[PDB]
RNA sequence: CCGGCGCGCG
């Protein structure tokens, strides 16, 4: 990535390859040579013989029939029978290792999965100081190991150092130092203040310090807080070593690196353990820093972080996989020994440990997520996320408020705009376009080096880690400035030590020259982004991820030039793997032949995503065309000519129109409807499973009792809906009988469409019955409608509220009616001026037959660079096409338009143009819900929750407050008793309303109060409701 | 104390009170900041 | 398993001498280029396309002038990009083309002159 | 609707004297940085200004 | 028809 934008999946690609090379070998080691208690039978692995074989199932087959794309592991083992003194070595089977796709995603059970990166505090020593209740400064040094073990060194009020381990367990330094054997004599000499340590030496501690073992026992007493005197034993040290030394004393390669720096130590790199000198050296700075010597450690600095890729997550699970295998073998070797048998090495090892722990890692781990396949943009941005959450990371409630903020070390590594919305704001990041993961878990970005005359400097592009980022003067300006002096004395803005300066060019070390350096993919697809407020940039990035691929796609007139990068790295288009010539093309395949190698590339035709969006590919080449390796062969969904195409170019005006664009409503024309401009295909999947019950297995048949032939009209003989049938709401999909009650699969509400794919498949198993699975895929052609959501690339979103005939829309001076009308009041409050630039230039490009791919921040060349570009291109289109309304000298970009209802011009000129508008997933037909009555919960007896469950709407406490504010005491009682949970009164309301005979008061308690009474009874508490008559003062006990 | 520290600086660290020839601006900055801010 | 991305091979002066001396059945196209030359990128892409077109019916090679500067000067190279079309028949004479000539011009030269 | 207020690029009106005032502030910031480099003002005086 | 985890919308 020194001279080009790197592949967006290159971090996933390189991480997985690192795991294959070094992760397997480094983890196949550490596998103990398993020996029995008697030492008779020794089982061991020959790690140098490890191998992986290519998967037997093809990657298309793995997802087609719900399998996992993985490869076999076939290491060899040697079992030693010292009874016979004979060796047997066989190629045993260890498990299956999942394989990453070239796109960077795994397949488990036929589900695409993505492993996202995690951010957590880097190992080393960290210095912090926190005020106490009285404001007295208290300094602290904290050791962080390779597994998150924190060893806190604290200075108390009496200057006594305590090696705090938990919230209560407190241990002095001298006991801890003498626990490992640091004699009390040498502790004093190696520090500048021997007096401080000696002042805290009570006569009780000195005796325990004098001998190595007494310090260990006292250290155990203070660490464990267990009454009594422990006995020194080998097991006690091992028990302590696993709990304390194994988790709090192994720094690792990274942990040693930082400690050598922060504590200024010349210790060899190979020492991956916390040397005892470091603790004593740390105490020197800790006490020394109290007297103004040094600076505190910045915990939010990126130089104190690490990034864990798929390489670290897959290797760690292999650490659990093989540790899970040894426990399997130990039980297996002990079992076979008790039978005095000779077991073959294959039978001592089963494939369950590796296969299951990887099967359950993608299923359950939060950092393993389902790939979002809404559009090509979502496929690539999902894999580039950085999260502080996950195991070992802070939770949203746990997260500090100083975190979630932008740190100066993020520049070029973490996008300052892209973040999640909600409680997880500032905790889910996103990598920049040019960001790279280094060899220490640190993020790097490339900078251009400016050096003196006498220097070779073969490559001047060097990637900079955040630790060395501060100590360089990095400029972002240009050298287009000259006065009567020389160029080196001209001043430019620069960054140095986490601040912004203004210094001369001769003092600049590095330059930031890449245009997309500081942004993620989402923010890098916004043209004229420098004219939009950064608040809307975050919203705009999210909306582009919700765009629906349209049945027909077209390229944007105005773009940034990153659309071609997105298309290439998404895998949606077909990319040649071999040079040659095109010989045959059609819908189902493309045939390419080159260098005596003839290949056949199939094309995806109307496939379904995880978000119910259609996938489809069309050829982009013709027969007889020469192709280079890596050039495009076909276009996929939301891709035209090798570019990302998420929307359409439509004629647009910015004016208020009779309140139908009030707030954020959008007025559109019928041309967008009958022209199929925003028509999208949506495919749902309906699955039914056959289970074996006590009465017998479920049966599938066309003959279903108590059903009409009209409902079953689309079924075949087997009992499944026919391929290519127009189903309806309530129609039958799979007829199934459970012994026999009808348990068939019916089409839900609003699911009417055309059946396009049926999959009657049996999962072969070891039982006498195999689970049968049926998958029905139904396509739905959705044209744009009132209530649909459209948005532009500048955070300008809106709901369609009105559709007009073309003769009613306002029209231009060439007579063409516009397609959309936007409210002009949405610009000043939202402060996104870049949409005004894009619409004017989109109009110019359509008349000039031009497309524009403009890199952001074009004002680095000159002032008002975007204005000069748009105005000059508007005038060129006006002059060439003889359309004087396209560029108006009086008011450039605006023109007088006419009312389609009266033919009279609107008084003020209107900004018109041809912007790029997207259609989003959030639309009606997926949000309209209604309920009369129906199914209730089993315990609370309240109506269910959810549109899919035909549930009701919740009247929460804030809604109850409003009803109490109005004083509507009878509306409130309805929503509390006989519309929610009063079982007796719900059935009477259903009866009276059908006869219209007045509803009486419930007067009894609802099932939610009776539920509470029983629970209070379970705590030996009785809650009785009494009514005292105002007539005769008789106490009446209410039934509850 | 601030009589033996100066002697130690002179002897061990080469300190000497060399004359600083100042511009009017630097002289004014030294003479005026000894009184206060504004 | 992975095909190479580039079909045009880079040769030394000695290797090119041996190639020209030896028996040749297909036309030989020699490219002189330098990585610091801006026009040589487009010529490189055009020659990759040409090599794709002529699978085994032509031989496309390239010589870097930063490694064979004296050899390029001997061969009467006055600038970059420069192409030499060498016919398989030793009796015929080679053709030197200077500039970013079109791909169709290369095809015409190869078809009707080599 | 009848008036049809809109919003163009040249409707966003900067006051005529911005360029005069930005240049004045740039000239004062250039002078102080030279004299801060001369040691005639200290860092806080430059940071405040 | 039960709870956790992850992702989203207003």
């Amino acid at each position: 990535g020194t001279s080009t934008i790197p592949g967006f999946n290159q971090i996933q690609f390189e991480g997985f390859y690192r795991f294959i090379d070094q992760g397997l070998i480094e983890e196949l080691s550490k596998f103990p040579k398993i020996e029995d208690i008697d030492h008779e039978i020794e089982f061991q692995l020959f790690v140098e013989t490890y191998q992986l074989v290519e998967p037997l199932i093809k990657e298309r087959d793995a997802v087609y029939e719900s399998l996992t794309y993985s490869s076999e592991l076939y290491v060899s083992a040697g079992l030693i029978w010292k009874t016979n003194r004979n060796m047997q070595e066989q190629r045993i089977f260890i498990g299956n290792i999942p394989l990453m796709n070239s796109l960077g995603t795994f397949i488990v059970n036929g589900i695409y999965r993505v492993v996202i990166n995690q951010i957590l505090q880097s190992p080393g020593i960290y210095y912090q100081s926190e005020l106490d209740h009285n404001g007295i400064s208290v300094y602290t040094g904290t050791i962080i190991s390779d597994w998150g073990g924190r060893l806190e060194l604290e200075i108390d009020k009496k200057a006594r150092i305590w090696a705090r381990v938990s919230r209560k367990q407190k241990i002095s330094i001298l006991v801890l130092s003498s626990a490992m054997g640091s004699n009390l004599r040498e502790i004093l000499e190696n520090v500048c203040y021997p007096e401080i340590f000696l002042s805290f030496l009570t006569d009780k501690e000195k005796k325990k310090i004098g001998s190595k073992e007494n310090a260990i026992l006292e250290f155990y007493q203070q660490f464990s807080c267990v009454g009594g005197d422990p006995i020194f034993s080998e097991s006690l040290c091992k028990e302590l070593q696993k709990k304390f030394f194994h988790q709090r004393c192994e720094l690792g390669r990274i942990g040693r690196r930082n400690i050598n720096w922060r504590l200024n130590l010349n210790i060899p790199q190979n020492n991956i353990f916390l040397l005892p000198r470091d603790i004593l050296a740390a105490a020197d700075h800790l006490i020394g820093m109290k007297f103004g010597m040094g600076t505190l450690d910045d915990m939010n600095h990126l130089k104190n972080k690490r990034i864990r890729s798929v390489a670290d997550l897959l290797q760690d699970q292999l650490g659990l996989a093989l540790a899970r295998l040894e426990n399997v073998v130990k039980g297996t070797i002990g079992g076979a020994i008790r039978h005095k048998l000779i077991p073959t090495p294959q039978n001592l090892v089963t494939s369950t440990p590796l296969t299951t722990t990887y099967e359950s890692f993608f299923g359950l781990h939060p950092l393993s997520q389902v790939l979002d396949r809404t559009n090509p943009l979502t496929q690539i941005v999902h894999g580039r996320k950085l999260s502080y959450l996950g195991p070992g990371g802070l939770t949203g409630r746990t997260a500090n408020f100083r975190i979630r903020d932008i740190h100066p070390s993020h520049y070029g590594r973490i996008c300052p705009i892209d973040t999640s919305e909600g409680i997880n704001v500032g905790l889910i990041g996103s990598l920049s376009i040019h960001a790279r993961i280094g060899d220490w878990g640190s993020l790097e970005s490339p900078f251009y080096e400016l050096v003196e005359k006498s220097k070779k400097a073969q490559i001047r592009m060097l990637f900079l880690s955040p630790s060395q980022d501060e100590y360089y003067m990095i400029a972002a300006g240009n050298s287009l400035a000259l006065n009567r002096g020389i160029q080196e004395e001209q001043v430019v803005p620069a960054r140095y030590r986490q601040e912004f300066l203004t210094i001369a060019w001769e003092e600049v070390h590095l330059r930031s020259i890449f245009p997309f350096q500081y942004f993620s993919i989402g923010a890098s697809l916004i043209p004229f982004i420098e004219h939009n407020d950064a608040n809307r940039a975050l919203m705009s990035s999210n909306m582009q991820r919700q765009a629906v691929p349209l049945s027909r796609s077209e390229k944007c007139i105005v773009g940034t030039g990153l659309e071609r990068q997105v298309a290439l790295d998404s895998g949606v288009p077909a990319i040649a793997e071999h040079e040659g010539k095109i010989l045959y093309t059609d819908t189902e395949k493309i045939i390419l032949s080159g260098n005596e190698n003839t290949l056949s590339i199939p094309l995806i035709m109307y496939q379904r995503s995880n978000k119910n969006t259609c996938m489809h590919q069309k050829p982009q080449v013709r027969r007889g065309k020469c192709i280079k390796k890596g050039q495009i062969l076909a276009d996929g969904a939301a891709t035209v000519g090798g570019e990302l195409a998420l929307g359409k170019n439509v004629l647009v005006a910015y004016m208020p129109w009779e309140g139908y664009n009030f707030e954020d409503a959008v007025l559109i024309s019928e041309c967008l409807v009958y022209g199929d401009i925003y028509t999208s295909f949506h495919i749902r999947k309906y699955e039914i499973q056959t289970h074996v019950t006590t009465q017998g297995p479920e049966r599938i048949t066309k003959e279903i009792p108590h059903l009409e032939g009209r409902l079953l009209r689309n079924l075949d003989k087997n009992g499944i809906v026919m391929l290519g049938s127009w189903v309806e709401t309530g129609d039958i999909l799979v007829g199934k009988l459970t012994p026999s009650k009808e348990t068939c699969l019916k089409l839900p509400i609003g699911g009417r469409g055309r059946v396009i794919d049926v999959r009657w498949v049996q999962k072969k198993g070891g039982s006498s019955y195999n689970p049968e699975i049926i998958r029905v895929y139904i396509s739905q052609k959705r044209e744009i409608k009132v209530g649909d959501k459209v948005a532009g690339r500048h955070g300008n979103k809106g709901i369609i509220s009105k559709i007009l005939p073309r003769q009613d829309m306002p029209y231009l001076q060439d007579g063409r009616p516009v397609d959309m009308v936007f409210n002009p009041l949405g610009v000043p409050s939202r402060m996104n001026v870049g949409q005004i630039f894009e619409c004017s230039l989109g109009l110019a490009g359509s008349l000039l037959d031009r497309h524009y791919r403009i890199a952001p921040f074009d004002e680095r060349y000159e002032q008002e660079a975007s204005r000069k570009l748009v105005f000059s291109e508007l005038y060129e289109a006006s002059k060439q096409t003889a359309n004087p309304w396209v560029f108006e000298p009086e008011y450039p970009g605006k023109s007088r338009i006419f009312d389609g209802r009266t033919g009279d011009p609107f008084e003020q000129p209107v900004i018109i143009g041809k912007p790029y508008i997207l259609k989003l997933i959030h639309q009606v037909d997926d949000k309209i819900h209604g309920r009369s009555s129906g199914h209730y919960a089993l315990v609370t007896q309240q109506p269910l929750r959810g549109r899919s469950k035909q549930g009701g709407q919740r009247v929460g406490e804030m809604e109850v407050w409003a009803l109490e504010g109005f004083g509507v005491a009878h509306i409130l009682q309805e929503m509390l008793t006989y519309k929610s949970d009063h079982i007796r009164a719900r059935q009477e309301v259903l009866g009276t309303t059908i006869i219209g005979g007045t509803i009486p008061k419930p007067e009894d308690a609802p099932e939610s109060f009776r539920l509470l009474v029983r629970e209070l009874r379970s705590l030996a508490l009785e809650l009785n409701h009494f009514l005292v008559s105002e007539k005769n003062f008789q106490i009446n006990r209410k039934e509850v | 104390t601030e009589d033996e520290a100066r002697r130690r600086n002179w002897i061990e660290r080469g300190w000497a009170p060399w004359e600083e020839i100042l511009t009017p601006e630097a002289d004014f900055a030294r003479k005026s900041l000894n009184e206060g801010e504004e | 398993f992975v095909r190479e991305d580039y079909l045009v091979r880079k040769l030394s002066a000695q290797e090119l001498q041996d190639l020209v001396k030896g028996e040749r059945k297909v036309p030989l196209i020699v490219d002189f280029y330098a990585t610091w030359c801006g026009p040589c990128i487009l010529m490189a892409q055009e020659l990759e396309m040409l090599a794709v077109e002529y699978e085994s019916n032509a031989m496309i090679v390239k010589v870097d002038t930063d490694d064979e500067y004296e050899f390029a000067r001997d061969m009467q190279v006055r600038g970059l990009p420069t192409l030499f079309f060498i016919s398989p028949d030793p009796s015929k004479d080679a053709i030197r083309t200077e500039g970013l000539i079109p791909l169709q011009m290369m095809r015409d030269i190869i078809d009707n002159d080599m | 609707t009848a008036t049809s207020i809109s919003l163009g690029i040249d409707d966003l009106l900067t006051i005529p004297s911005k360029g005069w005032l930005v240049q004045d502030a740039e000239q004062q910031s250039l002078i102080l940085e030279k004299h801060h480099h001369y040691g005639n003002v200290h860092a806080v005086e430059k940071l405040r200004q």
